């Protein structure tokens, strides 16, 4: 065994011999009964596109919160337990807020990444508090140092990427991603795109039934994380459905 | 235990001498021999104060 | 309920007296005692040398293990060599008398060789060495020669 | 079974295992394989040179976002090694202990005061009951502005020990072991000279020998009054000549 | 550094019968078969005395801490209690004691075993210089050794090595020469062998290096 | 239940009537550095083994016989991160004091208030106690002194001891060869031999850090200074 | 289950086989096991 | 003869008179002869590249003093008494022993000690037996003791009961062949699998003398199993062996085969002879859920 | 021959006479389950587990010709552990449906009648006759008592077949006999089945079952 | 791959290598006829260029562009040697296996030989050291190009070099070694032995294999020469017990056995000297078998 689901983790004061305590490991689990969130990096702006699991038609807007607006440049596109989905967009904003108010000026991805991540891993070492367990990403668009996308686990590990998916998904999502190009292309050709890497990875024995919603931090909308319109949402659904069939 | 044990462990060192009885210089041997060996066993506060 | 390094060797000289008589009994006992403290070194090299030879007589001549004997001596030389001068003489025919009685020349010639040996190695090194021929070879004769030539100084040491 | 004993209380709360060691502190040696970072730094007389796998498992991450490289001070840098979890969360609290000394000295730090203060804050986290040990190695490079260059590595628990010449990761003793016979016969130093070195002993232990966009080289030159890393454009350079070196 | 070795050497000299048997040996084979095995061993021994008896392991055994709300450990705590008493029984007559191997000193009990129960307790020197000298001479002795350091420099170099790191040193050393086809093995051979066995690197402790 | 969670802890008692606790602490120091402090009567030695070997180590600010104050050493066995704290700590204590009186702190009452804070430790539960055992020098009044302070936070007074390595060994040889006064030069060439008792491995070109406290004070030494004395007696 | 200890190894398994098939028999009945917390009861895969 | 007795062998004697009227040979137990017989691999004997340092290492103990004792007798060394090898469950212990032994040509009985599992020793007691006249009689050889954990070994400061009835037929066994005799003729090879139950008594040499790790397999060593492993199955080739390394970072040697057969399993329902490298890399993440389960990722020294 | 009852003089012994073979009623009245089908209309739930289960007994059976002609190993078999309830005699009889492979519902150590030496050998011979008359799946229910993890054994008749899985296990690797003969199981734990099973991948694919996901629950409905 | 030169390693191990050699050696039939002629700036660098690219075992696939051209290179006695110095310089920085270096540097050698005679002497030594890792394969061709040193050494005073290398992969064997190959090794080492007159060598050697071996059918050219070369050494020291088997063998040998002259000779060696050695159980079994035998009474010149 790699892991023992009980002891070894009757306290959040544990390591293990390996040299990884498997609260972490089963935190990495959390996110797999979640559906998948990708959000594909551009230099003008990052494009989110995640899949919101549906048990009814009388949700409306501001329901599940796949998308948290961090920033008035930083979006959010979260995966996993969305108990735990609503600390993370906490943490990340309080980090945000007293940084704004304080150094005056749009934040640099380069710097929130680690600063978050010192804190994710934080809960992980306490045993006030117990690990996360849900993996969200910090997609920016500033003139900081341009776009930038991160993703950053539930165990505290922060890594640059041009495209991550985090999900029960994401080693079949992470591939197809890399085939495609989205890397210097504009957030209005990107939207389209985010759309269709969804519905070609959607598996049945990793996925339920979903309702697109889709989210621009770019040039586009001014800096600002918005969600995109229905209109322009069901355009880049509509390729998204063309292009699995 | 100890006292029957540097009697007997005092006689031991006397044949290997060539000699049939023990002599001074066997019995105070003895006497060393047993206590430490007590004394190394059962401390275990001693590592390097007393 | 002491032993110390020093009082080992007051021990160390009594059982190299009673070698001399040609009784084992009473150095043996002896040896036992002097061997436990010097297990864990706490003393210099002078005190290391006189309890690596004696314990070397014991186990050539009397006891009769000739590897166990030797081993001993190899130590001794080196120990004595830096303080002493006398000493130092005696342990390196010691090196010889081992391999001499075990009847191998291979043995015998290889430590009459540079390890420090040369400086302390006397007239009495080719002694040792004629004697071990004398036994080699079988001849009794080469052996009594041996014996009156180099008496003074083989005589000396008891 | 492995290295202290369950019994007690040393993994509910940390309270000392009869090896007088933490149980953590002896596991969070084993976290440094977890990560698979292996790393040797070498020190020069011109500079201090670290490399390190940048790990990057494929382009589709970006190789320029990705780093390890963190500036530290204000040309004080360092690399991490081992657990990722760890390394961050060492490096940001690194980077606060930094800023405030900086002010306080009021000039900028000591490689082997930065290296000591890190190792008394990691003691800190050992000790506290809800917490446990940093699993991380942070490898400071750095120009003392006496001495010269030197390189430091703290160890997980928050060891310190003084080095001029270290390895950490996986493989730390057969990296340390090609390091030691370089060190001995020590050449003379230059830019060129310290980072070819250090690259070197760090493909024979692996035996891949490193892509020029896999690898970050950090270095802290007398050129620079700033923490700079070397890039694909100056270690694809350095790379091309080990092949042909000897 | 074969303790149990001794034991064997001087069992062989005497040409008489030697019962030998482990802890495992002692306890159950029937469940609750193992304290009456414990009184037959020692009996057994008188019928064919001269004889000897000896335990390789009491590991579990000689150890003061024992349940009963553990099943097992109800034996196991007999085995402990008959094996003072055996001792007691066989004082002042011309029986000869229980002759036993362990690990460590820490396993026995400290207020129930004691000298003068058992004549000699006898620790083997961790460091010991000498013993090792004697190691090295066996080779020595069968063929000669060259010198590019001497031998004394062989064992200066250890000073706290355990029994079974020089048993390891001396056996690598010979094993590279045979590949090699050497009749005559060096004395640097034995320097090398040595090196590799300083676990954690040459610099032992892995933090302070 | 069992003995397990009663004899570990220190946010409750040992039911033996002393703690395991600061026993274990001692193992940690025997799993270290092999370490000799001897208190000649002329002045103060403490050795250790310092792990070079090609020189793998900064000698030029970092070392292991590491000054507190102007006229007091250490040199430590065991854990690392225990003892950072402890030196940093330690150095504060001295410079209050040193502000205070104008005098550096002397090693006897450094040993007594050191001593209160590892008991701190100790007493306090979650925390475990510092696991190193120092050895403290000092010459202040016109006298040399060295200490023991042991893990528990308790002091002890001594003439020559042992740590690290095979300590049982080092103690025993000290009181063997250690006489009341001796000269400061005859003193390292026996610590040098104290160490080489449980050394392992044994000393290259110089693989030992020897540092001095005496009438002019303490002071750690280059590692020419310490190859002298390693010659004379090794 | 435990006025039935009739045993040989094994045997105890067709006991239970036997009560059950006459309960089979007797349609429209209700049959209680008493005592069945051991011969038909709880495994010891850790036992010695 | 009188020959016709000696410990352990079958005799008939008369029921009426307790005379010998004949010798009888004796019983060889079945579970042996499958022993011998059967090898439990499907990969090269020969070697497993990167695994190599490790083969290397095994057969410094046992080849050199075996086949000529008399290079080291000139030398002046003597036999070991025997070799120990570790590493996580299925990193070939057996695999890796296979390979110098064949090479060799040495017998082999590869041998589970599930088999000589027990409530008491009586029965598992003459299987042991029978080993060691196997050995003796088919002298060069080496008994694979694979998991000397599955018997009992370390009773800890307090075991079960069962671990002591089990642990027995262990402790006859390495006894007979080392440290009652010089031998390395008759030699036994010991893995272990599970660090949790490991006897002192092997510990300490005379039963021993080396300790070998067998590692997980390499950066490079995953790499070159991979391509013997696919050539069997109809490809085009692939450039995929690269990109299973890094996922299977941490995968055992044996998981390495999961993935093949998998692979090829899944080209089979596609109804494709080619394997592709989609395949394989649907197969890591199949045995990826299977190996925590399975194996341990966590360090065992010894 | 082996497995062959004989008649044994009583005056004096020797072997007068043979008797035939014993056989066991109790294991053909076990056999063939597969009535009424499962399928996967009133057996479900976990959706992932289903399609590794199918893929690693279910498909190897029909298209067992491929595997031949490939070279490559099919799968040896399946091991189902975790929490029961979820249908693990179901699942198992669904599969063995689909493939129309005789079905065997046996355990160990189950036809001991009357003393341990009779009884040792009715349930050896059981382990060998449902493995034979390949193609086949052979479910094993309560292994907990066959796995002997432990350092005791019941030494009775569950010794007998606790060694012939070993040995068919060590037999098994290969192309040939894997398609052949398969072998599904189910057990309470991971833990307590054979040390062997344990090491390595010596059944292609294991599966847990996990607690009850969201798709499980609505499928189970 | 992983962890070492990670990202783009399908492409870096697979593709580059394979390409690049590929490609030098579509350029090479242009090389070859520059070649001769100088051009050795050519040479070097084509073969040190693929090496550059990362990867464990770049040796192998780098061997395919050498087998047309270490032939060329030999001529100019100039070329070779710069042809295994790439070789040498990126396996001994990054340490390239013990299989992948060992197998293109003997292939370089393999072809000297031919050529002409001098130049494999020299570079001989530098290609031995490398293939002395190995346990396997290596160790088998390792033998192989020892074979090269044997007949070329024993023509000047290099015989002793030749000698000892050769005596030293025979002395200690593996059942890696095959018996076919093991025969023919043996054979050539008696007559480097004879040559420089070392009894001990023929002796020593002989109880490491067995002379069986000889004795066969297959091996009966070899087997009279093994022998003549074997019973001088033993002859000259004057040892009587070794001597009076090789006699035997002459005399099982057929063709000998045949003519009359012959197995008269033969038969007489062993005889006379089993005689002359101290009285045992070797000299009782065959005076008396020859005695009694048919063949002798024959001859009575023999016969007395």
């Amino acid at each position: 065994m790699s892991s023992i689901g009980t002891g070894y983790d009757l306290s959040a004061s544990t390591f293990s011999p390996d040299g990884r305590v498997f609260q972490v490991e089963y935190a990495m689990k959390a996110v797999e009964n979640s559906s998948t969130a990708i959000g594909i990096r551009c230099k003008d702006g990052v494009v989110f596109g995640v899949e919101k699991l549906v048990l009814s038609k009388l949700y409306e807007e501001g329901s599940n919160k796949r998308l948290f607006n961090v920033d008035r440049h930083v979006g959010m596109a979260v995966a996993g337990l969305l108990a735990d989905a609503r600390s993370l967009a906490d943490i990340a904003r309080e980090e945000a807020s007293n940084f704004r108010s304080n150094f005056g000026y749009n934040i640099p991805l380069k710097h929130l990444a680690d600063r978050v991540a010192m804190y994710v891993h934080a809960y992980t070492l306490y045993s006030a508090v117990r690990p996360f367990g849900c993996s969200f990403m910090l997609g920016s668009y500033s003139v900081n140092d341009g776009a930038q996308l991160y993703m950053i686990d539930p165990s505290g590990v922060s890594y640059g990427y041009w495209g991550c998916a985090i999900g029960k998904a994401r080693q079949a999502a992470k591939t197809e991603i890399e085939k495609l190009q989205m890397k210097e292309m504009t957030c209005r050709d990107v939207v389209k795109e985010v759309a269709k890497i969804i519905y070609i990875v959607h598996d049945e024995v990793k996925d339920k039934a979903f309702e697109l919603e889709l989210s621009w931090v770019g040039e586009l909308t001014k800096g600002r994380h918005e969600i995109v319109p229905k209109d322009v949402r069901e355009e880049a659904e509509k390729y998204a459905k063309e292009s699995l069939k | 235990a100890e006292v029957k044990g540097v009697c007997t462990e005092a006689g031991m060192y006397a044949l290997r001498e060539r000699r049939v009885h023990v002599t001074q210089e066997d019995f105070e041997m003895a006497v060393a021999k047993v206590m430490q060996k007590d004394s190394e066993k059962n401390m275990s506060i001693k590592k390097l104060w007393k | 309920m002491d032993d110390k390094a020093l009082l080992v060797e007051v021990q160390l000289l009594e059982s190299k007296t009673y070698h001399a008589l040609s009784n084992l009994p009473k150095a043996r006992a002896a040896l036992t005692s002097a061997r436990t403290t010097a297990n864990a070194i706490y003393c210099p090299p002078k005190l290391q040398a006189t309890l690596d030879m004696q314990s070397g007589i014991i186990h050539a001549a009397e006891e009769k293990d000739w590897k166990t004997a030797y081993s001993y001596f190899y130590e001794a030389f080196e120990g004595y060599d830096s303080i002493d001068s006398p000493k130092a003489i005696t342990s390196l025919k010691y090196m010889l008398l081992c391999k001499i009685m075990l009847n191998t020349p291979e043995d015998v010639q290889a430590l009459v060789s540079g390890k420090l040996a040369l400086r302390y190695a006397g007239r009495q090194t080719e002694a040792l060495k004629c004697v071990a021929q004398a036994s080699k070879n079988r001849s009794l004769a080469d052996f009594e020669k041996a014996l009156t030539d180099y008496r003074a100084e083989l005589r000396d040491d008891p | 079974m492995s290295r202290g004993s369950s019994a007690g209380f040393d993994r509910h709360i940390t309270i000392f295992s009869p090896e007088g060691r933490l149980y953590q502190v002896e596991y969070a040696f084993k976290a440094i394989n977890q990560g698979g970072l292996t790393s040797v730094a070498v020190r020069g007389k011109d500079c201090a040179v670290i490399v390190t796998q940048k790990k990057v498992p494929d382009k589709l991450l970006d190789s320029s976002t990705v780093t390890h490289l963190f500036k530290i001070t204000e040309n004080i840098g360092c690399v991490m090694t081992g657990m990722t979890a760890d390394s961050r969360s060492q490096v940001q609290r690194a980077r606060y202990e930094a800023a405030n000394w900086k002010y306080k000295y009021g000039y900028e730090i000591p490689v082997d005061m930065l290296c000591k203060r890190i190792a008394d804050i990691s003691q800190v986290y050992t000790q506290n009951a809800e917490m446990r040990p940093l699993g991380c190695c942070m490898i400071l490079i750095g120009i003392d502005e006496e001495q010269g260059p030197q390189v430091y590595k703290c160890d997980p628990a928050g060891y310190y020990c003084g080095f001029k010449a270290t390895a950490a990761g996986v493989k730390q003793t057969e990296s340390t072991s090609f390091l030691e016979k370089k060190v001995k016969k020590k050449f003379d130093w230059t830019f060129e000279q310290t980072v070819e070195t250090a690259i070197t002993c760090l493909s024979t232990v692996l035996s891949i020998d490193f892509k020029p966009s896999e690898i970050e080289v950090g270095v802290v030159t007398v050129e620079n009054p700033k923490f700079r890393i070397l890039t694909e454009a100056e270690i694809d350079a350095h790379l091309v000549a080990l092949a042909e070196r000897d | 550094c074969g303790k149990t070795m001794l034991a064997k050497a001087v069992a062989h000299h005497t040409t008489a019968a030697f019962i030998r048997v482990v802890g495992s040996e002692f306890v159950q084979k029937y469940l609750g078969e193992g304290p009456r095995m414990v009184r037959d061993v020692f009996r057994l021994a008188k019928e064919n005395a001269p004889a000897i008896i000896f335990i390789d392991e009491i590991d579990a055994i000689a150890t003061k801490r024992f349940d009963a709300q553990t099943g097992a450990d109800r034996e196991v705590q007999r085995i402990l209690l008959e094996l003072l008493n055996q001792m007691d029984g066989f004082d002042q007559n011309v029986n000869v004691k229980v002759i036993m191997a362990t690990n460590r000193a820490d396993t026995l009990d400290p207020a129930l075993l004691r000298p003068g129960r058992l004549d000699r307790k006898i620790e083997f020197p961790l460091p010991d210089r000498r013993q090792k000298r004697l190691i090295f001479s066996t080779i020595t002795s069968k063929m000669n050794l060259s010198e590019e350091v001497d031998l004394e420099d062989y064992v200066a170099r250890p000073d706290k090595i355990s029994g079974a790191d020089i048993n390891s040193i001396c056996q690598e050393s010979g094993m590279l020469a045979v590949r090699e086809n050497r009749y005559i093995v060096l004395a640097k051979d034995f320097e090398k062998a040595y090196k590799t066995v300083i676990k954690k690197d040459e610099q032992e402790h892995e933090f302070y290096k | 239940m069992a003995e397990r969670g009663y004899s570990f802890s220190l946010t409750t008692f040992s039911p033996s009537g002393k703690l395991v606790q600061i026993e274990y602490a001692l193992a940690a120091v025997a799993g270290g550095a092999p370490s000799v402090g001897i208190k000649a009567a002329n002045g103060v030695v403490l050795a250790t083994e310092k792990k070079q070997k090609s020189i793998l180590y900064d000698e030029r600010s970092v070392h292991k016989v590491e000054p507190i104050t102007k006229h007091i050493g250490l040199v430590y066995s065991g854990m690392g991160p225990d003892y950072r704290v402890l030196v940093h700590r330690a150095r504060k204590l001295a410079q209050q004091y040193y502000l205070v009186y104008q005098e550096p702190i002397p090693t006897a009452q450094l040993v007594q208030r050191v001593a209160s804070v590892m008991q701190e430790y100790t007493q306090s539960g979650g925390v475990r106690p510092f696991g190193v055992s120092l050895l403290i020098c000092g010459w202040n009044e016109g006298r040399p002194y060295l200490f023991q302070s042991d893990p528990s936070g308790a002091y002890f007074a001594w003439k020559a001891t042992a740590m690290g390595k095979n300590y049982v060994n080092g103690k025993t040889f000290l009181e063997k060869r250690y006489n009341e006064d001796l000269e400061l030069e005859d003193a390292i060439h026996t610590a040098i031999l104290t160490l080489k008792e449980s050394f392992e491995g044994q000393m290259t070109e110089d693989n030992i850090e020897v540092g001095i406290c005496n009438e002019a004070g303490f002071r750690r030494l280059t590692p020419t200074e310490v190859r002298d004395y390693l010659a004379a007696i090794a | 289950g435990s006025e039935l200890v009739q045993k040989y190894v094994g045997e105890g398994a067709r006991m239970v086989r036997e009560l059950f098939e006459m309960a089979r028999t007797k349609k429209a009945c209700l049959i209680f096991f008493d005592e069945i917390d051991a011969i038909g009861g709880a495994r010891f895969d850790d036992g010695a | 003869d009188k020959s016709k007795l000696k410990p352990g062998t079958r005799v008939a004697l008369d029921m009426t008179t307790l005379t010998i009227m004949r010798y009888l040979p004796r019983e060889v137990d079945p579970l042996v002869y499958n022993m011998s017989h059967e090898d439990p691999g499907n990969v090269s004997y020969s070697e497993i590249g990167g695994l190599s340092e490790q083969i290397r290492e095994l057969r410094e103990v046992i080849e050199l003093p075996l086949t000529n004792p008399e290079l080291f007798q000139r030398v002046g060394i003597i036999p070991p008494k025997g070799c120990l090898l570790y590493g996580p469950p299925g990193t070939g212990k057996t695999l890796l022993a296979r390979a110098v032994a064949s090479q060799l040509d040495c017998n082999f009985l590869k041998v589970v000690s599930s088999s000589i599992v027990d409530k008491y020793i009586g029965e598992s007691a003459r299987l042991i037996r029978e080993m060691f006249n196997y050995a003796r009689d088919h002298q060069p050889c080496i008994i694979f003791m694979d998991e000397i954990d599955a018997i009992g070994g370390r009773r800890f400061s307090e075991g079960t009961s069962a671990d002591r009835e089990i642990q027995r037929t262990l402790m006859e066994l390495l006894n007979q062949m080392d440290g009652f005799d010089t031998l390395h003729r008759v030699k036994m090879i010991m893995a272990t699998n599970r660090p949790d139950t490991l006897d002192p008594a092997l510990l300490r040499p005379g039963r021993l003398d080396r300790k070998i790790h067998i590692d997980l397999p390499n950066e490079q060593a995953r790499l070159d199993i991979l391509k013997i492993h696919a050539g069997p199955i109809t490809k085009h080739g692939e450039i995929d062996y690269e990109a299973i390394v890094k996922l299977s970072d941490g995968f055992n040697g044996a998981d390495l085969r999961n993935v093949c057969t998998e692979a090829g399993m899944f080209a089979i329902r596609a109804d494709h002879d080619f394997v592709v490298q989609e395949d394989f890399m649907k197969a890591v993440r199949k045995v990826a859920d299977s190996k925590k389960l399975e194996s341990k990722l966590d360090y065992k020294p010894v | 021959k082996p497995g062959d009852l004989v008649g044994v003089n009583k005056d004096s012994y020797l072997i007068l006479e043979t008797l035939p073979t014993e056989y066991d009623s109790r294991v053909k009245a076990m056999e063939v389950d597969e009535r009424p089908t499962e399928q996967y209309s009133d057996i479900g739930g976990l959706d992932k587990q289903i399609q590794e289960l199918v893929e690693a007994i279910v498909l190897p059976m029909n298209h067992k010709e491929k595997f031949e002609n490939l070279g490559i190993q099919p799968p040896k078999g399946v091991l189902m552990y975790g929490p029961p309830g979820t249908g693990k005699t179901l699942l198992a009889r669904a599969c063995a449906a689909q493939t129309k492979a005789t079905f065997l519902k046996l355990a160990g150590p189950q036809l001991v009648q009357m003393f341990i030496g009779d009884g040792a050998k009715l349930v050896r011979d059981a382990f060998a006759l449902a493995k034979e008359k390949a193609p086949s799946i052979i479910f094993i229910d309560e292994l907990d008592a066959i796995g002997t993890k432990r350092f005791d054994s019941e030494k009775a008749g569950d010794r007998e077949v606790q060694r012939t899985m070993l040995e068919l296990l060590n037999q098994l690797d290969g192309f040939q006999p894997n398609t052949q003969v398969k072998v599904i199981a189910a057990t309470n734990r991971v833990d307590i089945l054979d040390p062997a099973l344990l090491r390595s991948g010596r059944l292609d694919r294991k599966i847990e079952f996990p607690m009850p996901n969201e798709e499980a629950r609505a499928r189970i409905m | 791959m992983a962890d070492g030169g990670s990202e783009r390693a399908d492409g870096r191990i697979v593709k580059m290598e394979v390409d690049y050699s590929a490609t030098v050696d579509q350029r090479l039939p242009e090389c070859e006829k520059l070649a001769k002629e100088g051009r050795l700036q050519e040479v070097i660098e084509t073969l040190l260029s693929l090496e550059k690219q990362t990867r464990t075992a770049s040796d192998m696939v780098s061997t395919s562009r050498i087998l047309v051209a270490v032939v060329k290179m030999c001529y100019e006695a100039k070329e070779w040697d710069l042809l295994n110095e790439n070789i040498m310089l990126l396996s001994k920085r990054r340490s390239q296996l013990k299989q992948a270096v060992a197998k293109m540097v003997q292939q370089c050698c393999t072809y000297v030989e031919e050529i002409t005679d001098l130049p494999v002497k020299l570079r001989l030594i530098d290609t031995l050291r490398m293939v002395t890792e190995g346990k396997i394969y290596v160790e088998i061709e390792r033998a192989r190009l020892t074979k090269t040193l044997a007949t070329i050494k024993e023509q000047n005073g290099d015989v002793k070099e030749a000698a000892s290398i050769l005596q030293e992969l025979q002395v200690e064997t593996y059942g890696s070694m095959e018996k076919k190959e093991r025969v023919e090794f043996i054979l050539e080492q008696m007559r480097l032995c004879l040559a420089v007159k070392d009894y001990i060598r023929t002796q020593i050697i002989s109880k490491k294999i067995n002379t069986k071996f000889f004795q066969e059918e297959n091996t009966e050219k070899l087997k009279l020469k093994y022998y003549n070369l074997m019973i001088q050494l033993d002859q000259h020291e004057g040892s009587y017990l070794s001597i009076c088997k090789h006699y035997r063998a002459i005399y099982d040998t057929p063709c000998i056995q045949a003519e009359s002259d012959k197995w008269q000779q033969a038969l007489k060696s062993v005889v006379l000297y089993v005689i002359l050695a101290p009285f045992d159980n070797e000299q009782s079994d065959l005076v008396h078998r020859i005695s009694s035998d048919k063949k002798l009474e024959e001859i009575p010149k023999y016969k007395d």
